[PDB]
RNA sequence: GAAAUUGUUGAAAGGGAAGGGCAUUUGAUCAGACAUGGUGUUUUGUA
RNA sequence: GAAUACUGCCAGCUGGGACUGAGGACUGCGACGUAAGUCAAGGAUGCUGGCAUAAUGGUUAUAUGCCGCCCGUCUUGAAAC
RNA sequence: CCCUGAAAAUGGAUGGCGCUCAAGCGUGUUACCUAUACUCUACCGUCAGGGUUGAUAUGAUGCCCUGACGAGUAGGCAGGCGUGGAGGUCAGUGACGAAGCCUAGACCGUAAGGUCGGGUCGAACGGCCUCUAGUGCAGAUCUUGGUGGUAGUAGCAAAUA
RNA sequence: UUGGCGGAAAGGCCUUGGGUGCUUGCUGGCGAAUUGCAAUGUCAUUUUGCGUGGGGAUAAAUCAUUUGUAUACGACUUAGA
């Protein structure tokens, strides 16, 4: 959601040109971050390996007002509120190893070739 | 275990879809014939979708047969299952979708006793 | 020795086509060495293998083969027509392909 | 393409197997179609065709 | 038959060579064309200069930068004539065109390799004696190519080095032919002569 | 009931096939295959190797041998459509090949249970090979370079056109 | 608790649209047949 | 006095290649045979190998070759500026 | 045959590249390429002509044999698929989960459609023979309701601060 | 390993010396089977990661501050241990 916004030098960190400072959004998001850190210390987490594993924002129901336009017309003036959720997890070690067995199917010609190689070399 | 049959051939294994069902969401992909006066699909221009016709019909020795070689017969209980006692090599039972699990075990036991093939012997089974 | 080739090299040129409609069921093969239908009549009925590689090992190998045969001559310059079990993937236009000497009449 | 001299796929236009659902009439036309097939008499074919007829084509006698 | 085929472009006709080479690329043969400044076009120099001026007139009116590009080098003229005969707007055409590189002169990757000719595109074999022809280097430097003389100087240096190579090669092959003639008329030589070698 | 019934059931009795008219006449081999011919194996494990042809077997196969002392090809049977009959001819009179037949080569077919997860020769076969090859090599020693020819492999070089080559 | 429309995650493609038809490569995913009656008892729960 | 070319005929012989195998007891017309019988005579059988699993195949996404203009409507004529 | 005659407006079209004893023009001889056309075969349907009530087992509107044919707007006819409700039947399915909904999972039909597996869910519903109709939508600047791109855009600048 | 030559895109060509292996120039000895009558029957080069153990070297850019030779905003030109 960035069309026709201004350009700035502080997007060089992220390789973009269009960046902003949405102060109200930052206030709400950092309040939720503080609440999640409080929930994590209440649950008894390490509080130093935490990274934000999940976050999403989607749309709440709109809040509507009226706008008065020329030649006596009415239009909408609607707020688009947000539902925000986020999950912080501890950063763990490497996940897993030891993949599937991968049972092999070989024809008689392939088996004879492998046996011939094993005989013909050491 | 089925009756011997010729090789099953489908003349058109692809599903006939309505023109512009990919284009618009209001247009479902159930087949409707284009009755428009300028329709390229109705006029059968090269490079457009093909239409269903009688030439795609399956062989009468091969029609209504499953790839196992039987015809599907829907069953709801043991009395419906027992109608296929003398016709095991031509028909295969299929338990209806609305049969409970404690009846499904009975139908599977009776079909295994009678030698009848069940095409869905895994519905509502707990493990 | 240093050479072990028991086949003849060929190139997959195109499909059988008109000016604007192609037919993937019949492929066109340029066998090297032959420049006339009378010399191309020797190669009728010979097996053709298109041999390519893939990343995923399937049954002990990363090399997959598509088999076919020569059916008839094409044109005046020794191009032949070839049919395969599954048709050639059309990105192989200009790819090398192997014409084996069996079934032999000599 | 064929230069057709007639109308393709046209019905014969003569009524067989009568439109009534009378079971005794169907038994009668079964008996008389057997007789018309095998007795090689023209009478059976005539009455078999007359059994198919509608009401206005069967006036009272 | 070959991995890379190096074609000496001297004395060849542009269209006939391009129609040979485009079919070779579409069949999958790798082609490099050297000495592109010595191609020939049939017709008067003034006719072909008028043809290039008629081509040079054509440009997009509202912005000349997006119009047809009029390339001036002889190799790029040959590339234009060949891209006309390859269906270049498809992936098959792009994959064909990336099997080709065309040069003025003979660069150092290819000055030590073997150059071939195409006899069905050679000017002395195709044109009637008496018809007039052009040189592509002369036409190209008439329409704006800047590097005609530096290519001539580099080609003079390369020809001097190649003649120095060829003198040694000729002396060595005369020694080998002398030894083969003196080692002939032995029993193995007569058996090979009976067997055809 | 979910489905009602079929009004007629198809009969489950399988019919007999009609009496065929495809008798088996024996294979008519091509004219270049006479016993004693040097063949080139086109396919198989020993492809590109030159062997000598001895006897036409019952299942349209050719009995061949290397000899085993020359190029290591044992007594074997090959398909006639997978060889090239060269013009080089040796005489195989003096070899008793009537012992071999289709039952002489039996694979002893393997059950489905015996799966080779990771991983021998008949003594009758090995002295039969030793009997026949010492009779072949005496005929090989007459004309020169045949032992070297049979030991060397066949391969196509650059510029070899098989429609123009004579074997 | 559908669809339009949206967020996150996952997979994939993308040189001035996208979408479709025939054919095949590649990747992912998946159904069916594989017992059969059988000389036979090399047999245990002895039929 | 011949040959050969050209055209035409043979119920003359013969080599290679491709696609198809529908039907399902018998009945018919024939051929070779003194006969038993046999056969290429009203539609494919015989022998062998590998695998028995995602290998063939189906579906789906993508890539490639060729093709493919937006539907409905009035109209002689619609992709229509 | 070629040339002069022969002048128009964006840059330009033997289709393009290009071609000069042609890849041009006139003419002749062969070989070759391929249409949903022709020949043969298989399968689907339609139409026509026939055979077959004998016993056992069913369906005589059935089964079987033979031949020909298949374009289609306006329009006509036939055979079918689907929906709400009604009579009959399956002593049908179901709280051990009915209906509904989701599902680049499977099967059947040329198709309208039908069936199954998984998830969600919570109280009724289905097959067959018939009866009945307020019975099938992409459009009508359609009706009601909801939602997009535009777009975090136009803008929120009169009345001295 | 010695000596040259090569700048068009040199990145390659030639040469000196010794080592080492092979030699089918010629004549011998042993081995090969069973992949079962074919199944590419697997031998190439392209990029990346992770391990070893052996060398090699110890930076800048951007934001923020500043400038005004620049400037709608970005961008540009300056300065700052
Ligand atoms: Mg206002
Ligand atoms: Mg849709």
């Amino acid at each position: 959601f960035n069309s026709s916004i201004g350009r700035t030098a502080q997007g060089k960190e992220f390789g973009v040109t269009k960046a902003r400072w949405p102060a109200k959004s930052v206030k709400f998001v950092q309040g939720l971050l503080q609440n999640a850190a409080a929930n994590a210390e209440a649950k008894g987490l390490d509080a130093t390996k935490l990274y934000v594993s999940h976050i999403q924002v989607n749309q709440a129901p709109k809040q509507r007002r009226r706008t008065y336009r020329a030649h006596g017309r009415i239009n909408k003036y609607e707020s688009s509120p947000s539902h925000i959720e986020l999950v912080v997890t501890e950063k763990e070690e490497a996940v897993a190893k030891a993949a599937e067995k991968k049972v092999v199917r070989l024809t008689s010609r392939q088996r004879g070739r492998i046996a011939a190689q094993k005989r013909i070399a050491a | 275990a089925s009756l011997p049959h010729p090789k099953i051939v489908k003349k058109h294994t692809k599903k006939f879809k309505r023109h512009h069902s990919d284009r618009y969401h209001r247009v479902a992909e159930n087949w409707r014939k284009q009755k428009g006066i300028d329709s390229v699909v109705r006029r059968r221009f090269r490079g457009n979708i093909s239409q269903p016709k009688i030439g795609y019909g399956s062989n009468k020795k091969t029609k209504f047969l499953s790839p196992s070689g039987h015809k599907t017969f829907l069953v709801a209980n043991v009395k419906d299952l027992e109608t296929l006692t003398m016709h095991t090599k031509t028909y295969a039972a299929e338990i209806a979708h609305n049969i409970s699990a404690k009846n499904r075990v009975v139908i599977l036991a009776r079909a295994k006793a009678l030698g009848i093939k069940v095409t869905n012997p895994k519905g509502r089974l707990a493990l | 020795a240093e050479s072990h080739r028991l086949y003849v090299k060929g190139k997959h040129l195109s499909y059988q086509r008109s000016k604007r409609v192609n037919n993937p069921n019949v492929s066109l093969i340029k066998i090297e060495g032959v420049a006339t239908p009378q010399d191309a009549q020797f190669y009728l009925g010979k097996r053709i293998a298109y041999v390519y590689r893939a990343s995923k090992e399937v049954r002990g190998s990363k090399i997959r083969v598509m088999w076919g045969k020569v059916t008839r001559t094409h044109g005046n310059s020794g191009v032949v027509r070839a049919t395969f079990r599954n048709n050639l993937p059309a990105k192989t236009f200009g790819a090398s392909v192997r014409i084996f000497l069996y079934p032999s009449n000599i | 393409g064929i230069d057709h001299t007639s109308k393709q796929h046209k019905r014969s236009g003569h009524r067989t197997a009568p439109k009534s659902d009378n079971v005794y009439l169907k038994l009668l036309v079964k008996l008389y179609t057997f007789l018309a097939r095998r007795t090689d008499a023209p009478f059976n074919k005539v009455v078999l065709k007359a059994l198919f007829l509608s009401k206005i084509n069967r006036p009272p006698v | 038959v070959e991995p890379v085929v190096v074609i000496d472009g001297k004395g060849h006709l542009v269209g006939r060579l391009a129609s040979v080479v485009a079919k070779q690329l579409l069949n999958g043969q790798k082609i490099v064309v050297v000495r592109a400044e010595e191609l020939n076009i049939s017709g008067e120099f003034f006719r072909n200069k008028l043809k290039y001026h008629d081509f040079l007139r054509k440009a997009t009116a509202f912005n000349k930068t997006r119009g047809p590009f009029h390339f001036r080098a002889p190799s790029r003229i040959f590339y234009k004539a060949l891209r006309g005969m390859v269906s270049h707007k498809t992936a098959r055409g792009k994959a064909a065109l990336e099997r080709l590189k065309v040069f003025e002169g003979i660069p150092p990757p290819y000055d030590k390799k073997k150059r071939v000719v195409v006899p069905q595109a050679l000017r002395v074999l195709r044109l009637k004696p008496g018809r007039k022809y052009t040189t592509l280097g002369k036409l190209s430097t008439s329409v704006g190519w800047k590097y005609e003389d530096v290519v001539a100087k580099l080609e003079a240096k390369r020809k001097v080095s190649s003649a120095e190579y060829y003198a040694k090669k000729r002396a060595f092959t005369k020694k080998v032919a002398s030894a083969n003639a003196t080692a002939a008329e032995s029993d193995v030589a007569k058996q090979l002569a009976a067997l055809g070698y | 009931t979910a489905q009602q019934a079929p009004k007629w059931y198809p009969s489950e009795d399988v019919a007999a096939p009609k009496k065929t008219r495809k008798a088996v006449r024996p294979q008519k081999l091509r004219a270049s295959l006479v016993p004693g011919t040097v063949l080139i194996l086109l396919a198989g494990r020993f492809r590109g190797k030159r062997v000598v042809y001895l006897k036409h077997l019952e299942d349209n196969t050719l009995l061949v041998t290397g000899p085993f002392k020359v190029n290591g090809v044992p007594l074997r049977r090959v398909n006639a459509r997978y060889v090239i009959a060269t013009s080089t001819k040796v005489s195989v009179e003096g070899v008793n090949v009537e012992k071999f037949n289709v039952e002489y080569f039996a694979k002893e077919k393997l059950t489905k249970k015996e799966k080779k997860e990771a991983n021998e020769i008949k003594t009758e076969r090995v002295e039969d090979q030793k009997v026949v090859d010492k009779a072949l090599l005496a005929e090989i020693k007459k004309t020169p370079l045949l032992k070297q020819y049979l030991s060397a492999s066949f391969s196509l070089k650059n510029g070899d056109k098989p429609h123009l080559l004579k074997f």
